[PDB]
């Protein structure tokens, strides 16, 4: 899981050597100070492809070779199971049209359709999490 | 003080018919007072769908838009809450978009002077500057100090006047 | 000492020496109902209606329902010196002068709302899954009628504390659509108001029908209502043991005594959390009803809203036939005397379109009618227009939208939105029909997909029944069955280990509550089993 | 027992007493009664209907204005009766004195 | 507005949620 | 030997997470530098006491959530439960801690409207305080969701990237905490 993990350490190179050389040619050559609303996210940007560089390293260096990695393996080595995939779901369809009911409300300024809003969104939530852990019913 | 039981009878004469507490559905309602008080709530908005109350030049008549005790009275009603120089240049700056040139942002024909203002004084600019207006956002507390308000309410005053 | 074994055993034996109620109790406690949330939808209705009986009992040891002017000179600061009549003083009076009289008038209007609304929760269980069918045909008539007469409760109620908001109300209504009727003509309007709006004898006239006349009315009807659904017995969906004649479901006197006893509880429960928390009709804000002044607001409960919805959509179409005119209100009063033609002979005019007349016991589940769910969706995205019509000015401000045209919106939407409304429900019925399909023919679609050792993805489908050497199994018929989609609903998600939520158990204690746990539902799949077979 | 004649002669107009609901308060009593434009002083219950200057407004004007008797007053308790059925126990009486722009 | 329209709405959906919401729960599914 | 597709998934979201904190950041910067004439605080006094007892509880709250994900990875069903309980406690003490110093601030000093640092102040520790609201939801939803189910490697998966959530709004308060009341 090697070049997983180094596409996301090229560019936290490139990224840590675009912000170091962005603070500083802003700290003597822009016309005030020092930028900070570029810089803040060029930082933060090393920071994005830093939370998930080093995480695909930590596992590149605990995982074997998994039949991806390989060079030329045969197609018969993924004969497990692949794991867990849902089907269907009309659960999807209630948390777009939850979180659309708490962002009409954002925007016209209504608190009661806001905070109608935000109960929709947990209220459904709660059907897409809980999907598939249920058990029968008790009668 | 501005009596209350006038003031709830004056909402029921002549706001209750767009008002109950909720806003007039046709057009754009005036809507809730925010932060009421008598400077804003008690300051008309002849400009827009909302009819002028209050009416220059009137000398005391059965028929009339509104009455100073009356007007008052309705304010208080509604509130229940349960270097002039210099301050004209500074509403220039935050207001010169529209204020400068005494014209109007939203309409060209719209001015802020006397006419347009009708029986305008002092303390009915400070008011609208304080809550601002329907389509203009409230200075006070968010924007300007007392003395800011004062001093750019002043400003308009005087170059309306002359 | 007390014992109250041997006291119940002869107080038993005195009951049924005087009297002799031992085969006739035996029978109504041994009575079975099915179980099943839909049938509870009945009760909320049947618990409202009791809640309005008992806050209304109270609410009228202080009410005085007279027109008669009076200044006010109570405890309302903004209302002082207000010429009002005297049944808004008194209505001022259990808000602020009577201890907890602002709550039990607010629970009375709550409770009210509770009822017109699972009124209409229960019509639409009784439309959609066909409950209306060849025994019970006037049980939907006897019905009906309690819906129509529960508009003209709520509407007579809170017409009485002539509010001006409310107030209004009756001079949009009752002395507009009245005064425009072809039939006869305003002959009506001096016959109920006993003169000109508003009169003097309007709002006790509105007090006596509003207490005795009509709920004497509701409840002889509920009376001839309860009783028919307890004498001819209660329908159910088809299932495992359900046959046409059968009631499967649970008993009266150890279960069902509890579970509609405890949720008269909840009903309640809930009533007196949102009639103490939510305000829910200030009548103190806008003031007495004087036909000068104006409310900028002036709208029905939801179950009288789409009546004024109806009123602002129809366009101005008068006619002027002759020297006399007729006004825009015929359209209303022919408008709302159709709607409450088709929604009472319903069930006469699908026995003429369909021909089905056999007697019907079990429920059709809702998505095997297309058409009747079409129809019946039609009229819910209907009502939902009108309502929405009627409070457009609160749309107009708040929502952002325009007052000119949230008409043409409605005006335009009254024809074409329950026009699509048939075609996204008539094709979703019947793909909720080719989705019971699936999991009949091939079985229930599961996760797991197992790259097999050739590619070839498949899903590990569960066959619902018996196997067979073929890929697909056998395929099952369908007899109305739910049919679970979800395999942690079947015997696959599995206990979590009991104990607290903290600390388990010593686990003897959990070998034992789950061996005599999927024992104990395995002796109730063996006994539908051994039952169904029985009957087939 | 309930079924009154919309069309009895009640008002006693000038016309010879026509019925209800050609009857509006402004119907003339007599001749020459001169039923002035009479606005309130807000909170009408046991308010004194003051008169009305024609340049009282001055642009825009919105006031509901009344009938007024010229008999009534203000103070006593016969003629108080008269403001109670001009208002509260009469309706269709009152009229917008709208002003339009020159 | 605060007339019958928000409390007609806060019917819907806190009353009659929390009344058809038990009702799923004392009753069954079939 | 397959890298645990939720856990990937998780992470590869939560460094969004961090860009939206950038864009908050992005707006605290240009108003310290290109409006602070003296130091920002100009009307206020930052109080580290109430800002010190409550990022000393979500920094323990990252120790007793950790022992939760330790026990999800040994098969403890209770030991999972305890331990979140434990960090849902001590999560709410911080929306109830920084709860109480935003009515400090609003009675006493700069609100939200009328101050320019009154801006920047209650959208980089307020959206920072929906996304401890927000965490805390997902302990509701993942704690219920024990109760359910035969805690399969499924049910652990889940409280993994829970607990990965978790300790980002715990490093996501440090640099609040060491930005708005140490570089004034
Ligand atoms: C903002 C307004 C909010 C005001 C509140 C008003 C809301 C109405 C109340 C809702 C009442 C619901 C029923 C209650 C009785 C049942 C109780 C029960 O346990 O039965 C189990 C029941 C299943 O039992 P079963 O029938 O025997 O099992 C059969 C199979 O399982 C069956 O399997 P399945 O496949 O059939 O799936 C069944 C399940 C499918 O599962 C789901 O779909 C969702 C499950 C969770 C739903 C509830 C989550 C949270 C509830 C709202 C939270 C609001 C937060 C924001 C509020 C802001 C306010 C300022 O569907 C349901 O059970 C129906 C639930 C109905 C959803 C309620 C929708 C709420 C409307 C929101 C209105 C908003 C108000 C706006 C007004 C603004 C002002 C004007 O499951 C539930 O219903 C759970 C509901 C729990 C809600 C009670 C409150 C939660 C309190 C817990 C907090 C914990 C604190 C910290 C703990 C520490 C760690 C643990
Ligand atoms: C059982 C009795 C069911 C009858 C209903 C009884 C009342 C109880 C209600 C509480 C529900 C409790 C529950 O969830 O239990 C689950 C329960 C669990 O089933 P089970 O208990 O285990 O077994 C019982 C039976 O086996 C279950 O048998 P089933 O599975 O075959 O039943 C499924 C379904 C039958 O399946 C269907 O065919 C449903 C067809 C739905 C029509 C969808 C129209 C959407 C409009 C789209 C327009 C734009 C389209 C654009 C694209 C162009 C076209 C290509 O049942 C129905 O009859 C549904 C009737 C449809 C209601 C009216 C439609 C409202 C349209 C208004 C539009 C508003 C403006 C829009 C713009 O299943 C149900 O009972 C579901 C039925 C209730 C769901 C629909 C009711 C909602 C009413 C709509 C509200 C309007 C929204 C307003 C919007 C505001 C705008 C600002
Ligand atoms: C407000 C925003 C949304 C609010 C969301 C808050 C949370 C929702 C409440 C959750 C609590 C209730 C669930 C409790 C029971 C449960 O957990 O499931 C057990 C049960 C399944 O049990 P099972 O283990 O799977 O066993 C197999 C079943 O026997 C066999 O079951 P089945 O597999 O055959 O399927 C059952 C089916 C039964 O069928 C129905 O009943 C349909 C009813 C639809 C509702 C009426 C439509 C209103 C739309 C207004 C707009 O139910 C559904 O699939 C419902 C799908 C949701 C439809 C969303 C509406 C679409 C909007 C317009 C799009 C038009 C499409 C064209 C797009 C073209 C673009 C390319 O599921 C149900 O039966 C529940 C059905 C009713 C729940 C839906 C919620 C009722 C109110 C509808 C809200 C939508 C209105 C949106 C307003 C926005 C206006 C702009
Ligand atoms: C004001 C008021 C209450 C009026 C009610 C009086 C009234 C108008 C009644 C209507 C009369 C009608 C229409 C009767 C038709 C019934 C009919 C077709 C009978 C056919 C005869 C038949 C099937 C068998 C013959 C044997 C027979 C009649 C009776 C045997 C049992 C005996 C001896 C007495 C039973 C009498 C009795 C205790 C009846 C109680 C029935 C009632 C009203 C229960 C109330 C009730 C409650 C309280 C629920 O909570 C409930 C919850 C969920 C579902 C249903 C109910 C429900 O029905
Ligand atoms: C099922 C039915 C109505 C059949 C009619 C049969 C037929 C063919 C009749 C012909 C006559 C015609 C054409 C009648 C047209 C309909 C009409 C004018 C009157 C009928 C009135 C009536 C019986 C209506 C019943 C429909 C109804 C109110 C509810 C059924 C909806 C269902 C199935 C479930 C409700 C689910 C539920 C509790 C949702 C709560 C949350 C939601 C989404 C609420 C939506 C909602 C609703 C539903 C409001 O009513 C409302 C009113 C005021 C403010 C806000 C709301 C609001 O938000
Ligand atoms: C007793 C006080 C009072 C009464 C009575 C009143 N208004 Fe207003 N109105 C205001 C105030 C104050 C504003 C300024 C908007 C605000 O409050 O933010 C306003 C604003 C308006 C506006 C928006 C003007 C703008 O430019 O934003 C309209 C339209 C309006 N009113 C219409 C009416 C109509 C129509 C009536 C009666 C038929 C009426 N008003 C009666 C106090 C009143
Ligand atoms: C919309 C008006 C109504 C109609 C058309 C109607 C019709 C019906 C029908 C046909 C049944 C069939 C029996 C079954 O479901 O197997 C029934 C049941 C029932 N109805 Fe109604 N009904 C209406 C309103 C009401 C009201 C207002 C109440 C409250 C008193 C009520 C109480 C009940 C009860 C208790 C049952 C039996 C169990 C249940 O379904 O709750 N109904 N109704
Ligand atoms: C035993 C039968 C009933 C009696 C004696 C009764 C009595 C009363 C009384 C005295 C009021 C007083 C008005 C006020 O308090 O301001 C009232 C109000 C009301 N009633 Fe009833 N009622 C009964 C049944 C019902 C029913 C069945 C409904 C359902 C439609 C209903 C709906 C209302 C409503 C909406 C109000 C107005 C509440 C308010 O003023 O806020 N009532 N009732």
């Amino acid at each position: 899981m090697h070049i997983e993990a180094r596409l996301f350490e090229i560019l936290t190179a490139f990224f840590a050597l675009a912000a170091v050389v962005y603070a500083v040619l802003t700290a003597m050559f822009a016309t005030g100070g020092v930028e900070w609303a570029g810089t803040t996210a060029l930082v933060l940007t090393t920071g994005l492809t830093l939370i998930t560089g080093t995480f695909f390293r930590f596992v590149a260096r605990r995982l074997d070779t998994r039949p991806e990695d390989y060079e030329d393996a045969e197609i018969s080595d993924g004969a497990g199971e692949l794991g867990f995939f849902a089907p269907h779901s009309w659960w999807p369809i209630l948390i777009s049209l939850s979180f659309s009911t708490a962002a009409v409300g954002a925007a016209l300024w209504l608190p009661w359709l806001i905070a109608a809003g935000v109960a929709f969104v947990i209220t459904s939530v709660c059907g897409l999490v809980f999907e598939y852990y249920w058990g029968p019913e008790k009668h | 003080s501005a009596l209350l039981r006038t003031g709830k009878q004056l909402f029921e004469t002549s706001c209750v018919s767009c008002h109950g507490a909720n806003l007039q559905g046709v057009p754009d309602r005036g809507p809730s007072l925010i932060g009421t008080g008598e400077a804003a709530v008690y300051f008309q908005v002849s400009t827009g769908r909302m009819p002028a109350m209050r009416g220059e030049a009137q000398a005391p008549s059965k028929p009339p838009h509104f009455d100073e005790s009356q007007i008052d009275a309705l304010g208080a009603y509604v509130q229940a809450n349960g270097d002039v120089a210099r301050g004209g240049d500074l509403f220039r700056l935050n207001c010169a978009s529209c204020h400068n040139f005494t014209g109007k942002g939203g309409a060209l024909s719209s001015g802020k002077y006397a006419p347009d203002l009708g029986d305008a004084n002092p303390a009915q600019i400070y008011t609208a500057m304080l809550t601002g207006p329907q389509n203009m956002p409230k200075f006070s507390d968010r924007q300007l100090t007392p003395d800011e308000k004062r001093d750019i309410v002043a400003y308009v005053r005087e170059s309306a006047e002359t | 000492s007390p014992d109250f074994a041997k006291l119940a055993a002869a107080q038993g034996d005195a009951i049924d020496s005087r009297y002799h109620p031992s085969a006739a109790v035996r029978r109504q406690l041994n009575k079975v109902f099915p179980t099943h949330w839909s049938f509870l939808l009945g009760e909320i209705a049947l618990y409202s209606f009791i809640i309005l009986l008992l806050t209304g009992v109270w609410l009228t040891l202080f009410f005085d329902p007279s027109m008669a002017h009076v200044t006010y000179d109570g405890v309302y600061q903004p209302l002082r010196g207000v010429q009002m009549s005297r049944a808004y003083e008194t209505a001022l009076d259990i808000s602020f002068e009577v201890r907890g009289g602002l709550f039990v008038r607010q629970v009375h209007h709550w409770a009210a709302l509770m009822f017109a609304a699972s009124i209409m929760v229960h019509l639409a269980r009784i439309f959609f899954t066909g409950a209306f069918r060849r025994p019970r045909e006037a049980n939907w008539v006897i019905g009906s009628l309690l819906l129509i007469l529960a508009m003209f409760e709520g509407f007579f109620g809170y017409s009485l504390p002539d509010d001006l908001l409310s107030g209004t109300g009756i001079r949009a209504a009752l002395s507009g659509i009245t005064m425009g009727i072809p039939v006869i003509g305003t002959w009506m309007h001096w016959a109920l108001f006993g003169g000109d709006f508003p009169g003097e004898i309007l709002i006790p006239r509105l007090y006596a029908l509003h207490i005795l006349l009509i709920p004497g009315i509701i409840l002889a009807l509920i009376g001839a209502h309860l009783a028919l659904v307890w004498f001819q017995k209660h329908t159910q969906f088809p299932g495992p043991g359900r046959t046409e004649t059968n009631v499967v479901g649970v008993r009266v006197m150890p279960v069902f005594a509890v579970k509609s006893g405890a949720f008269f509880a909840m009903i309640t429960g809930v009533l007196g959390l949102m009639g103490g928390l939510l305000t829910i009709n200030p009548i103190w804000n806008l003031g007495p009803y004087k036909p000068s002044q104006v409310s900028a607001g002036s709208q029905p409960d939801f179950y009288m809203m789409w009546t004024d919805g109806l009123i602002r959509l129809w366009p101005a179409w008068e006619f002027y036939p002759f020297g006399h005119t007729i006004p825009q209100g015929v359209w209303v009063a022919v408008g709302m005397g159709l709607v409450f033609a088709l929604l009472i002979a319903y069930p006469f005019i699908e026995k003429k379109v369909t021909g089905d007349d056999a007697h019907h016991n079990l429920l059709q589940r809702p998505r095997d009618v297309p058409v009747r769910t079409a129809i019946g969706s039609m009229a819910i995205a209907l009502y939902l227009l009108l309502t929405f019509a009627c409070m457009n000015d609160i749309i107009a401000l708040k929502f952002h939208i325009s007052l000119n045209a949230t008409t043409w919106i409605g005006r335009i939407g009254m024809v074409v939105l329950p026009a699509i409304v048939y075609f996204v429900a008539y094709r979703w019925a019947i793909s909720l029909q080719r989705s019971d399909r699936e999991v009949l023919e091939h079985g229930v679609e599961t996760g797991i997909i197992k790259r097999l050792p050739h590619g070839a993805y498949v899903e590990l489908h569960q066959p619902l029944g018996p196997v067979d050497e073929h890929g697909h199994p056998i395929p099952l018929e369908y007899a109305g069955a739910p049919l679970p989609k979800r395999m942690n609903k079947l015997g696959s998600g599995g206990a979590p280990g009991t104990g607290s939520f903290l600390f388990p158990d010593p686990a003897v204690e959990h070998e034992a509550l789950t061996e005599a746990a999927h024992a104990s539902e395995h002796k109730s799949l063996t006994a539908l089993k051994e039952h169904q077979d029985r009957i087939h | 027992g309930l079924i009154k004649n919309p069309w009895k002669p009640v008002v006693p107009t000038a016309e010879g007493k026509k019925a209800v609901l050609w009857t509006s308060g402004w119907t003339p009593r007599f001749k020459g009664e001169t039923i002035y434009l009479a606005r309130a002083t807000g909170r009408p219950g046991e308010s004194p209907f003051v008169k009305m200057r024609p340049e009282d407004i001055d642009a825009g004007g919105m006031e509901t204005v009344f009938p007024w008797r010229e008999s009534d007053g203000d103070g006593t308790t016969v003629e108080s009766e008269h403001k109670l059925t001009e208002i509260a126990m009469g309706v269709r009486n009152p009229v917008m004195l709208i002003r339009i722009k020159p | 507005g605060f007339g019958p329209a928000p409390e007609g709405m806060a019917m819907w959906i806190i009353g009659m949620v929390a009344a058809i919401g038990v009702a799923m729960w004392i009753g069954s599914r079939a | 030997n397959r890298p645990n597709m939720v856990s990937v998934g998780t992470i590869v979201w939560l460094s969004s997470e961090l860009m939206f904190f950038a864009g908050l950041f992005a707006m605290y910067f240009t108003a310290r530098a290109q409006a602070g004439g003296a130091w920002p605080p100009e009307p206020t006094e930052l109080n580290l006491a109430l800002a010190v007892p409550v990022t000393l509880v979500l920094i323990a709250s990252s120790f007793t959530c950790q022992m939760g994900v330790f026990a999800a990875e040994r098969g403890d069903v209770f030991g999972l439960r305890r331990w979140y309980v434990i960090t849902f406690l001590m999560g709410l003490f911080f929306v109830l801690g920084q709860g109480y110093e935003y009515i400090h601030l609003v009675e006493h000093g700069t609100t939200i409207p009328g101050s320019a640092y009154g801006s920047v102040f209650y959208l980089a520790t307020g959206f920072h305080g929906l996304h401890v609201i927000g965490g805390l939801v997902a302990f509701v939803l993942l704690l219920a969701r024990t109760k359910m189910s035969k805690f399969t490697p499924a049910q652990a998966t889940a409280a993994i990237v829970v607990s990965y959530y978790w300790h980002f709004v715990d490093i996501v308060w440090i640099a609040l905490f060491a930005t708005i009341y140490f570089v004034r």
